[PDB]
């Protein structure tokens, strides 16, 4: 009644491997070490690929909430409790 | 008891190299107890064994005595507590909201009718129930919790005697059981009241008796 | 999965997906006293993960008692394993993989096989009771074992149902319980990163019987579902200690706003739950509804016409809901595998970190080198087959994959005592069902079927054709000393071979279990207690072999010393008559002999630390502390052997050629002992002469190997030597008139009291005694009969004590059945055992 | 909100701020409308399909959605 | 001490309306099964039938 | 309502938050609020012409912070 589903299946994703895709253009693929309530996610060992393609490593990243296009999340999380 | 089934006894094995009294160091007896307690221990060949129930963890209950008392209060009975943390400081900026307080704060701690209500807790069954159903009057043993309890000592020999006896009978009883048979439900009295043989009224038990008295003569 | 299991709140494929991230794991072992309710909380928390299977109303489903005995005995005697998925605070879920314990001090050795395969400790401690003499124990012994230690106080419903103290009392009592578990931990442990306080989160408040479990962080968490506005974290760091709130400023502070202001304990979440409590169990016929309106339960009418039990565990667990308090505890202060890997191989690992493929295992990588480390046995049903129980440290173990079992005595030079096996079938182990899968990754908990045939106690499970270099797990060093020793002979000799296979399956159960045969053809079984011995022996004559075995009287391994030093020096030549040795032996100086054992020395130290050690400990000068040979006769056996011998009399290079057998007489000898055939302790052995054959054809081998076993018994034998008993420790709970009670049962028996004192907050008393352990046979009876069972005692094993009489003396007339006067015990003792072990009837005392 | 409750566990195509076009089943949706979609495939404009899986989309970017497909079994 | 290694010993080497007291019971030699300590119940619990006062 | 968002390990640590319209900043944190705008101690320019333009005490908008970045290991 307060709190969505889809970032509750978001705070599920801590621990696993994530692509992150701002708005920018910019993915980040890496292990997601928390969440909050909004999308504000600090994530590591970032695999990034910008616009041009160029792909870089970058151990430690907090992406802004509101500046996240959409969020890939593992597999197995499709068998949440919550997803059911 | 009587002895359940013949076998050997104890001047029935003879001597071992095993059970051999010279090899035997004795500090104190094996009393009987001490083979009840550990059936598969101090015992050979033991059979129909019920293991007993261990410990069960003392019930430190306070019965009270007064009720101009707080129900929550430090009995003498209880040993007191001798007197002797990351917190934070008070100048941290947490501030509880105007609206929040204890969950239950207009509810008192405790009612005119809270150490009764917690006393009714340990109480013997059926007086630890609040709803149950109806029993029979004879069904009802007063006294079946007197003589499970200890030999009163001091008491005469034939006191004992019959706590003892009543005991067998109640162990033998309880061993005997038998399930309830499985069967259709056929009552005497309603196939006596359908036939146009017999009638219903009600009477003072007295009279009854009179009529059962005068009908069996 | 394909496995007809029982329908969980989670499904079966997210614990699949879930044992691959190590991260996401808890291996937790539940322990601590006896009775203090460490059951009803795996059910009290399968019950919340599995809809269907509910406790009875007026019955509690221990569904980890799974045993006979255990249902019946009502006592936790074997370690159940349970792997539940269970959600936190926020939502997140972690698989937990939970071992267990039973609280009772006699199978201490469970909790030690539990300990192994665990990353973290769940200490429970009842709340009225408070710190026993088991609590103590199991804190020493995890925080021995490098394991994190977090405390949930149980049954927190006795100080408001039974003792009814004011909420201020039951905070000074809960408070006392966190500061005495404190001052233990800072006792065994040096560093100070293990401080438990509910502010940390380390300490859990609970009632399983009523479903009952919050942190500080889990009731904040239910304050703010309820008002929205609050951050509860940062109120529960205000939920505790000497501080107090101020209604006018809304602030917390560390002083009490003018008088009569409570804590914030109290007042925020000790009077809630004191008045739940309250409006349940008495007004509810009055004001119930209104109270479960102001809380937000609403009960339907077939509800609240429940007895007052089954009331109050509904209550409160629509209240509080799902233990996320405990699992808050375990993700935050319990390590991952991943995380404590590396203390676990630094610990329990032969190899050490830094071996090669300790490294590799110190990572967990779940793709390396398999290395799985079981430590329990469990025997199913019919009693054939056993399933061999443990954690998979690295790689990743699949059902139908031959492996290399290796044992105990598996050493990289002596590889025979390895065997290959192949793997049959995998369970995830849970309470009562096995849930069977195709593999198990690095870091969980597998129940293995097919290795069970080459392993006895513990085994490492490794790779065949690959990890040449794979050494093993240290074994079991567990907390006691198995004592009490009876003997087994089957009622018909004919089926003596049905025996021995009995005999071989219950020492694969128990990991404590000592099983050997006596020269005389005595099979003799070790154990550490009455109700220990009694349960063997249940297993012994109805599980394993279905023939009938007698039982001989109970009685306690002896040892053997000296008290003074020996008056001729000994000599003793080989049969050649050129290898010559002189000896005499001392007692050792007082505490050195716990020293030895407990591995506060190592003759794998350097001459230097070992010297300076006894140099400012003991009053040893370098000469001497540097002259030790061996150390008893194990590695940290309670016995020196010291070389005495000058440079000018003896050339120490030759010296050096009859070392190495001289260590070995001296461990054989002490291992033997010249008395009873008893183990010698707390004895100081000094070579004086050791004059030794040039010719190396003449010395080593069998030669000089008997002639130093004869004198170091030739040299025990001069000085005074003496009898050990083994002494029991015995902790009573009695309320206050039984205390003398107790005290009349022990003075019967040989006991000496020490210490009686109340406990804190209740109205029992707490009496410590020493007994010896062969004077403690049927004390528990004795006491639980003479107080009507008011009184009951944990007995443990504490100490070697002397027998007060003198074994080597003849004068003493002894009867076939009359108890001996103290006087003479140890003569008594000494012939007796001597007569069991089936050698003469007295020794020759001569050179 | 049961006009979108009714939509779930269908295969929905939901296009974005930028023009793409994600095709997927619709699992889950909250009040700042985050999406979740799982076995979800991505179309973008020269024709081509990418994989991705199990995404959780902002409600920032997201366009319109429409049913493509009955859920599956 | 007499009855104790008695006891020793042995463990190892018409109508009657009302019973007879040879079949009588607790005709024990340790001190500690013949004078048990009574429960005082805190001193607030008593038996059942007994008079209070008493 | 406005949890803080979770800084506090990248407290004190130098960091590199790029921007809305492809600027990019680099300094160390000092603080920040629950709309995460954000305090920059040794704050560095360094537009994309290549040259690094320090300034010190500077405080950004959360609204055009694109992603936080601990160039030192946190
Ligand atoms: N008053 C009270 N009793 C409890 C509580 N939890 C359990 N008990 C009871 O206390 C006893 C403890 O039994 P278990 O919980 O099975 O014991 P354990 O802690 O597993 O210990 P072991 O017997 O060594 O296995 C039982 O009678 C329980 O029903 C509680 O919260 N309050």
């Amino acid at each position: 009644m307060s709190i969505g589903v889809p970032i509750k299946v978001l705070h599920e994703a801590e621990g696993h491997i994530v692509t992150c895709e701002t708005n920018t253009g910019e993915v980040y693929r890496g292990k997601l070490i928390e969440a909050e309530d909004n999308m504000n996610c600090q994530m590591s060992n970032i695999t990034v690929t910008y616009r041009d393609g160029r792909v870089a490593q970058l151990e430690q990243v907090y992406i802004r909430g509101s500046k996240i296009r959409f969020l890939i999340l593992p597999d197995m999380l499709k068998n949440a409790p919550m997803l059911k | 008891f009587e002895p359940l089934v013949r076998d050997i006894n104890l001047q029935d094995e003879d001597w071992n190299e095993f059970n051999d009294i010279n090899k035997i160091i004795i500090r104190q007896p094996i009393r009987t107890e001490y083979k009840i307690a550990f059936p598969y221990l101090y015992n050979n060949l033991p059979h129909h064994v019920h293991l007993t129930w261990y410990h069960t963890p003392n019930v430190v209950f306070i019965k009270t005595e007064d009720p101009d008392l707080p129900a929550f209060y430090f009995d003498p009975l209880i040993n007191p507590i001798s007197h002797r943390e990351p917190l934070p400081d008070d100048d941290e900026e947490f501030e509880l909201p105007e609206f929040v307080e204890p969950f239950l704060k207009d509810t008192p701690l405790y009612t005119d009718n809270t150490a009764n209500g917690i006393a009714l807790l340990w109480a013997p069954r059926p007086f630890n129930l609040r709803s149950g159903r109806t029993r029979r009057a004879l069904d009802i043993p007063l006294v079946k919790n007197w003589y499970r309890e200890h030999c009163p000592a001091g008491q005469p020999v034939k006191v004992r005697v019959s706590y003892q006896k009543l005991l067998k009978y109640y162990v033998l009883n309880a061993l005997k059981h038998r399930p309830p048979k499985a069967q259709k439900k056929r009552y005497l009295f309603r196939s006596f009241k359908a036939t146009k043989f017999f009638q219903s009224t009600k009477l003072d038990w007295v009279e009854v008796g009179l009529q059962v008295c005068r009908q069996g003569y | 999965m394909e496995q007809t299991l029982p329908v969980t709140v989670y499904e079966m494929d997210f614990l699949a997906d879930l044992m691959d991230n190590s991260e996401l794991i808890r291996n937790v072992t539940l322990c601590g006293h006896l009775h203090h309710g460490k059951t009803c909380f795996v059910d009290c928390l399968i019950e919340q993960t599995h809809p269907e299977i509910r406790k009875r109303y007026d019955q509690d489903l221990c569904y980890t008692d799974i045993l006979f005995t255990e249902q019946e005995r009502g006592v936790g005697i074997k370690s159940t394993p349970v792997t539940v998925v269970l959600p936190d605070t926020k939502g997140k879920s972690y698989l937990f993989n939970i071992m267990d314990t039973p609280g009772h001090v006699n199978f201490s050795d469970e909790v030690t096989a539990g300990l192994r395969i665990s990353d973290g400790v769940v200490l429970f401690i009842d709340a009225a009771e408070g710190v026993m003499l088991n609590t103590e124990r199991l804190i020493k012994h995890a925080v021995q074992e490098r394991l994190a230690v977090t405390v949930c106080i149980n049954k927190i419903d006795r100080l408001i149902l039974e003792l009814k103290l004011p909420p201020t009392d039951a905070y000074y009592k809960l408070r006392h319980i966190v500061d005495e578990v404190n001052g233990l931990i800072s006792m065994y442990s040096t560093d100070e990163n293990l401080i438990l306080s509910p502010l940390l989160g380390n300490v859990c408040f609970s009632s399983s019987q009523y479903s009952i479990c919050f942190t500080l962080g889990s009731f904040a968490k239910i304050y703010a579902d309820t008002f929205g506005d609050i951050n509860y974290q940062e109120f529960a760091k205000r939920l505790w200690g000497d501080i107090y709130f101020n209604p006018k400023t809304r602030k917390f502070t560390k002083k009490a706003p003018t008088s009569s202001s409570q804590r914030s304990f109290v007042e925020f979440i000790l009077e809630p739950l004191y008045k739940i409590l309250a409006q349940v169990v008495g007004d509810v016929d009055t004001s119930l509804p209104r109270t479960l309106d102001e809380l937000g339960i609403h009960l339907t009418k077939e509800e609240l016409k429940l007895n007052i039990r089954p009331l109050l565990r509904l209550v409160c667990k629509k209240f509080f809901g799902e233990f996320t308090g405990f699992v808050d505890m375990c993700v935050q202060h319990i390590p991952s595998p991943k995380v404590g890997a590396k203390p676990k191989i630094e610990h329990t690992y032969t190899g050490g970190v830094d071996s090669d493929l300790g490294e590799a295992m110190s990572d967990c990588d779940p793709d390396g080198p398999l290395m799985c480390h079981t430590t329990k046995m469990y025997s199913t049903d019919d009693g054939v087959q056993f399933h061999a129980f443990g954690r998979v440290l690295s790689g990743t173990i699949h059902a139908g994959q031959p492996v290399k079992v290796l044992g105990e005595n598996y050493t990289l030079e002596d590889e025979e005592d390895s065997q290959i096996c192949t793997v049959g079938r995998l369970w995830i182990s849970v309470a009562r069902y096995h849930i069977e899968v195709n593999r198990v990754p690095a870091g969980n908990w597998v129940l293995i079927e097919g290795v069970d045939q080459p392993i006895v106690k513990t085994a490492t499970i490794t790779e065949p054709r690959g990890n040449e270099e794979a050494q093993i797990f240290r074994p079991l060093k567990f907390n006691t000393t198995s004592v009490i020793k009876i003997a087994v002979e089957p009622v018909n000799p004919s089926e003596l071979p049905k025996m021995l296979d009995g005999l071989r399956k219950v020492n694969k159960s128990y990991p404590s279990l000592t099983t050997k045969v006596e020269e005389s053809g005595e099979h003799v079984i070790l154990g550490t207690g009455e109700l220990y011995l009694d349960c063997v022996m249940h297993d012994l004559r109805k599980m394993y072999s279905e023939i009938d075995i007698k039982v001989a009287d109970p009685v306690v391994t002896f040892c053997e010393t000296v008290v003074e030093t020996s008056s001729l020096k000994c000599f003793a030549e080989t049969p050649n008559k050129k290898n010559k040795i002189t000896m005499i032996a001392e007692p050792l100086e007082k505490g050195l002999a716990e020293d030895i054992e407990n591995e506060v020395v190592q003759i794998t130290w350097n001459r230097k630390k070992l010297g300076e050690f006894f140099q400012t400990k003991y009053d040893w000068d370098l000469l001497a502390a540097r002259s030790i040979w061996a150390f008893g006769p194990d590695a940290t056996g309670p016995n020196i052997l010291v070389d005495d011998t000058l440079p000018s009399e003896v050339d120490k290079a030759l010296l050096g050629s009859v070392k190495d057998s001289i260590v070995q007489g001296f461990q054989w000898g002490t291992r033997e002992g010249p008395l009873c055939d008893e183990l010698i302790r707390n004895v100081k052995f000094k070579i004086l002469d050791a004059v030794v054959a040039q010719e190396p054809l003449h010395r080593g081998g069998g030669q000089i190997i008997p002639t130093a076993r004869r004198v170091v018994y030739s040299a025990f034998l001069m000085a005074t030597p003496r009898l050990m008993e083994p002494y029991y420790f015995v902790e009573v709970q009695a309320p206050a008139d039984c205390v003398s009670a107790v005290y009349t049962v022990l003075a019967r028996r040989r006991g000496h009291v020490t210490q009686d004192a109340p406990i804190p907050g209740s109205p029992l008393y707490t009496i410590k005694a020493f007994i010896p352990a062969i004077d403690s046979f049927g004390f528990e009876t004795d006491l639980r009969t003479h107080t009507q069972g008011q009184a009951f005692s944990l007995s443990v094993f504490h100490h070697w004590q002397i027998v007060p009489g003198d074994p080597l003396d003849k004068s003493i007339v002894i009867r076939p059945l009359e108890p001996q006067p103290a006087p003479h015990l140890a003569r008594e003792f000494m012939i007796k055992t001597r007569r069991r072990k089936g050698l003469s009837e007295d020794v020759s005392i001569s050179k | 909100s049961s006009k979108m409750l009714q939509h779930i566990d269908y295969r929905m195509r939901c296009i974005l701020q930028d023009g793409r076009i994600f095709i997927g089943t619709f699992k889950a949706f909250d009040k700042h409308m985050n999406l979740i979609l799982c076995d979800c495939d991505e179309f973008r404009k020269r024709e081509e399909k990418r994989v991705l899986g199990l995404v959780l989309l902002r409600g920032e970017n997201l366009v319109s959605m429409t049913v493509e497909g009955p859920p599956p079994k | 001490k007499s009855k104790e290694l008695h006891a020793i010993k042995e463990r190892y080497l018409k109508f009657v309306f009302e019973w007879d007291a040879s079949e009588d019971t607790s005709i024990d030699y340790n001190p500690l099964y013949k004078e048990r300590h009574q429960v005082q119940l805190l001193g607030r619990g008593f038996i059942a039938g007994i008079d209070l006062k008493q | 309502k406005a949890h803080p968002p979770e800084l506090k390990k990248f407290m004190d640590k130098k960091l590199s938050l790029k921007l809305n319209g492809g600027r990019h900043v680099q300094g160390i944190l000092r603080g920040f609020d629950p709309f995460m705008n954000l305090v920059i101690d040794e704050c560095v320019e360094m537009a994309t012409s290549g040259q690094q333009n320090n300034i010190g005490m500077v405080v950004i908008r959360g609204n055009s912070i694109i992603m936080l970045e601990a160039l030192e290991r946190v």
